[PDB]
RNA sequence: UUUAGAAGGAGAAGUCAUUUAAUAAGGCCACUGUUAAAAAGUGUACCGCCGGAUAGGCGG
């Protein structure tokens, strides 16, 4: 059938996104976690100008893989994520980011609450 | 150890940590200081989660039957009975979790009093997440009435069963 | 008994070609393909035995492009040398051909002691070194088992209508094809089997000199597509072999 | 009769006013008030270091059960519900559930967090301009409904023939004096905030002064379900719910058979009798209002 | 063990020139939005002392 007919919108749809910006070069992260509050802004609009418009439905979203979590903790030598901690992507999966170690970041529960607060006022979740 | 037991009453539309920090706290701080430091305190109910939390529940502890009888906790706490109830029994336990005072509470603005007494960007930074890491515990504001500040005393559970406690009843 | 889904695998350049028909290949090569994953298990020993298979597409790309007028223009590799009395000249005869690029997911019926996700990993350690149509298996979303219709992933498997076929306007076969197609715009044909042209017997030249040998003609037939959330019997979409005293089928039973 | 309705649903039976924060000296509080400020920066609230006692104001209207029925698409089920309040009342007049309501205005619920520790709270009830005489609230507990007590007995059957329609309305006017140290904190009901970057406390101002919502108030009153089957587990009264949800405890106590809309369901549909318990409770929610219609 | 197996499609390029879219017009008549909600979450910390101490510990 007609509609099963491969184009570039059926393809751009399976290639996913990732920030620009690099967790092992930012002055205020280390070990892959945001140790400096004064990033906030940097990680927040990263996931607005990736995000505008790259809306994928669920059946098309990136699954969030244990296996990535546990990849990304390795690269920094956790066992575990930090007492206090939750591991976020920096381009949201359900608009456009990959679950990648590429796009994780970690965060404080109150960054993290600030991060994903600002996100769904902007993208009207 | 012997033990007795404190329940904040539920449904009288308080938050139990206000009860704890503003009547039973004090209280029971008041008796430590009145009896020389002889008494722990534990809280059965206490779960981490997210954050942790007491619980609605507190039992104060001693290695003496008689000296806790002493502290007769039923008649201090007398006035604030709508909403805290005193167990009336005294009772020997194997079974209890000592809490202790977390090692470190504020390095953030302690170094920040330490260099206007004597921040580096990631000096600041680490200490700022070695803060957050310490305040997702379990925390009770206290006002100190020997010098009037105020602040948070942030509390972690221990297995350790045995040692000397702190004037609020934290094992040192 | 149970079922083995391969989800999502991508195949580039399967061989679209047939006497009579330009696109989804023979079902002979998808079932081939699975008689060969069979053969390669088992000679690893894990002695499983695949006894139908059933076909989903997910997407679909003919090599060509479409003209102005909406047909397809079919796309060729340039040959290179064909042996033969030709074979030193630098350029080469071109011959019939046209190459389809699918995305398709294959459920298969397993026989084994030990079907479960060991078996799995030996089939994705297995499917490696294999090709399905002549096409070349690029990538795959993953090998599972699995138990109910609501497990496999939202696509469109190919089933067998002879129903319509029969039933379609009396004259002659190739005008009951023609007419049915003409009246149920979403039926497609494809190449089922073949028909012996000749007794069995050995003769020279054969790829084995020891495997008994006919000459045969491709048979053709009219199918359809169902969705998989409206499938009802996991049955109603597996393709299996059969065969009838001279006839090569593949066959929905 | 078959099922719950389209459209069903009970207006408040037990309306409750927003009220008004006032700041007196406790000594002739009767003759003297000053308005209570919000101050700015989180928002708090203060007695200004010279008073040491709040006030608050607010009013009661009370409705009869039988008119108060809003919506209904189903005339044979308004019927049915109305016989049944009508036997209801015939089996006692609504007394029992009012005495636990003016219970709860004189224990001084509705204060919340400002009963806690405070000297002494001073409660008067006026209705038609009589003035009856003043509840000492500390001798109340929160944990037990006294049935005795002749201010509160007449304050009840007042209400109690208000709710059984021998009465159109019944305007309560409550006031409440509640003496506390000279600049000890008062605690107004705060705002929502809807994800504005503003996310610090605001608390709710009325006519300026600070105030607290007519929920809180309303919610307070409404604490008196103490029939919930397992209520000798925690002997606790909880706010009338549909699921007798509570706000401190997730755990809801009335999932299933004991619930609103099944208890309704079996004392209408079924035309069953059940324990008067269970039909003090119904009522109670009657008396609260709420959308009931088919799911 | 699959209409099996194999494949370089390639180099280069002036689309230009010109143009009246206009003329005319009733959108109107009627209408019940409606009953019911704890903004919580201790929002939050403080000031010293030991330690070269950024490390790592302390009293209130």
């Amino acid at each position: 059938p007609k509609f099963l007919e491969k184009n570039l919108a059926k393809a751009l749809d399976k290639e996913y996104l990732l920030p620009d910006i690099n967790i092992d070069e930012l002055e205020g992260v280390d070990n892959g976690c945001l140790i400096d509050e004064a990033l906030l802004p940097l990680i927040i609009d990263e996931g607005k100008r990736k995000g505008e418009g790259n809306y994928r439905p669920r059946h098309l979203r990136d699954e969030r893989k244990e296996e990535t979590v546990q990849a990304f903790l390795d690269k920094y030598g956790y066992c575990n994520i930090p007492v206090g901690y939750e591991v976020h992507h920096i381009v949201p999966l359900s608009q456009g980011g990959a679950d990648s170690i590429k796009n994780m970041i970690m965060l404080s529960i109150e960054h993290h609450e600030r991060v994903t607060e600002a996100h769904a006022s902007y993208f009207k979740w | 150890m012997f033990s007795q037991i404190l329940i904040i009453k539920p449904g009288t539309g308080i938050s139990p940590n206000i009860i704890i920090s503003e009547d039973i706290f004090p209280v029971l701080h008041s008796l430590f200081v009145e009896h020389d430091k002889k008494f722990g305190i534990t809280f059965p109910a206490y779960s981490f989660d997210k954050k942790g939390h007491l619980g609605n529940i507190i039992e104060v502890l001693s290695e003496d039957k008689e000296a806790l009888a002493s502290l007769c906790l039923e008649e201090h706490l007398a006035e604030v009975t709508d909403y805290v109830k005193v167990k009336k029994e005294i009772t020997f336990t194997d079974d209890y979790v000592l809490f202790k005072r977390i090692r470190e509470e504020n390095q953030y603005e302690t170094t920040a009093r330490r260099m206007r007494k004597r921040l580096g960007r990631p000096l600041e930074m680490h200490i700022k997440k070695k803060n957050q890491q310490i305040f997702c515990h379990a925390y009770i504001k206290v006002k100190s009435a020997s010098t009037g500040q105020s602040y948070n005393i942030f509390l972690a559970p221990t297995d350790i069963k045995h040692g000397s406690f702190s004037a609020y009843g934290l094992l040192r | 008994k149970g079922y083995i889904l391969l989800e999502k695998v991508n195949i580039e350049n399967a061989n679209a070609f047939n006497n009579i028909i330009v696109g989804i290949p023979a079902i002979t090569s998808f079932l081939g393909f699975a008689r060969a994953l069979e053969r390669k298990l088992n000679a690893k020993e894990i002695a499983i035995r695949i006894n139908g298979v059933g076909l989903e597409f997910h997407e679909y790309e003919l090599k060509g492009y479409k003209n102005k007028r909406g047909q397809y223009v079919t796309s060729c590799p340039l040959p290179g040398s064909i042996p033969g009395q030709n074979e030193k000249k630098l350029d080469a005869h071109i011959m019939n051909q046209a190459y389809i690029d699918l995305n398709m997911s294959f459920l298969l019926e397993v026989e084994g002691p030990h079907v479960d996700m060991s078996t799995c990993k030996s089939i994705k350690s297995t499917m490696e070194t294999l090709r399905i149509a002549g096409g070349i298996i690029r990538n795959y979303k993953k090998i599972r088992l699995i138990d109910t219709l609501a497990d496999i992933p939202y696509g469109y498997f190919l089933t067998l209508r002879q129903d319509n076929l029969n039933d379609a306007a009396g004259d002659d076969m190739l005008d009951k094809m023609i007419h049915a197609l003409q009246q149920e715009d979403t039926l497609v044909p494809i190449a089922v089997g073949f028909k012996a042209l000749s007794e069995v017997g050995h003769v020279e030249g054969q790829r084995d000199p020891e495997k008994d040998h006919c000459f045969v003609e491709s048979i053709f037939s009219l199918g359809g597509f169902e969705c998989s959330k409206i499938l009802e019997d996991i049955n109603s979409c597996l393709w299996r072999y059969k065969t009838e005293e001279g006839l090569y089928l593949c066959t929905i039973i | 009769l078959k099922s719950r309705p389209e459209n069903l649903s009970f207006a408040r039976c037990l309306n409750t006013t927003e009220a008004k924060f006032w700041q007196t000296d406790f000594l002739k509080r009767h003759t003297f008030k000053l308005p209570l400020l919000i101050t700015d920066k989180s928002q708090s609230c203060t007695l200004s270091t010279e008073c040491d006692t709040l006030r608050i104001d607010f009013g009661i209207k009370v409705l009869p059960v039988k008119e108060s029925m809003y919506s209904c698409s189903d005339y044979n089920y308004r019927t049915a519900i109305y016989q049944k309040i009508d036997e209801y009342i015939a089996e006692d007049g609504f007394l029992t559930l009012a005495k636990r309501y003016v219970n709860n205005i004189a224990n001084a619920r509705f204060l919340w967090r400002n009963r806690k520790g405070a000297e002494i709270i001073e409660t008067i009830v006026t209705i038609e301009d009589k003035e009856y005489p003043s509840f000492n609230s500390k001798s109340f507990n929160l944990d037990t409904f006294v049935e005795d007590n002749a201010t509160i007995n007449e304050i009840a059957q007042q209400i109690a023939d208000t709710f059984a329609g021998k009465r159109e309305y019944l305007n309560i006017y409550v006031t409440c004096f509640v003496k506390i140290g000279c600049a000890m904190e008062v605690y107004p009901s705060q705002e929502m905030t809807f994800d504005d970057d503003d996310k610090g406390k605001k608390l709710f101002k009325f006519e300026g002064s600070a105030g607290m919502h007519s929920q809180k108030i309303n919610n307070a009153l409404r604490t008196i379900d103490t029939w919930y089957p397992d209520y000798t587990t925690y002997e606790f009264p909880i706010p009338v719910e549909n699921y007798g949800a509570a706000r401190s405890i997730g755990i809801p106590f009335r999932p299933d058979t004991k619930s609103f809309y099944k208890l309704i369901d079996r004392m209408i549909l079924k035309n069953e009798d059940l324990p008067i318990e269970d039909k003090h409770y119904v009522m109670a929610i009657l008396i609260r209002g709420g959308m009931f219609s088919k799911k």
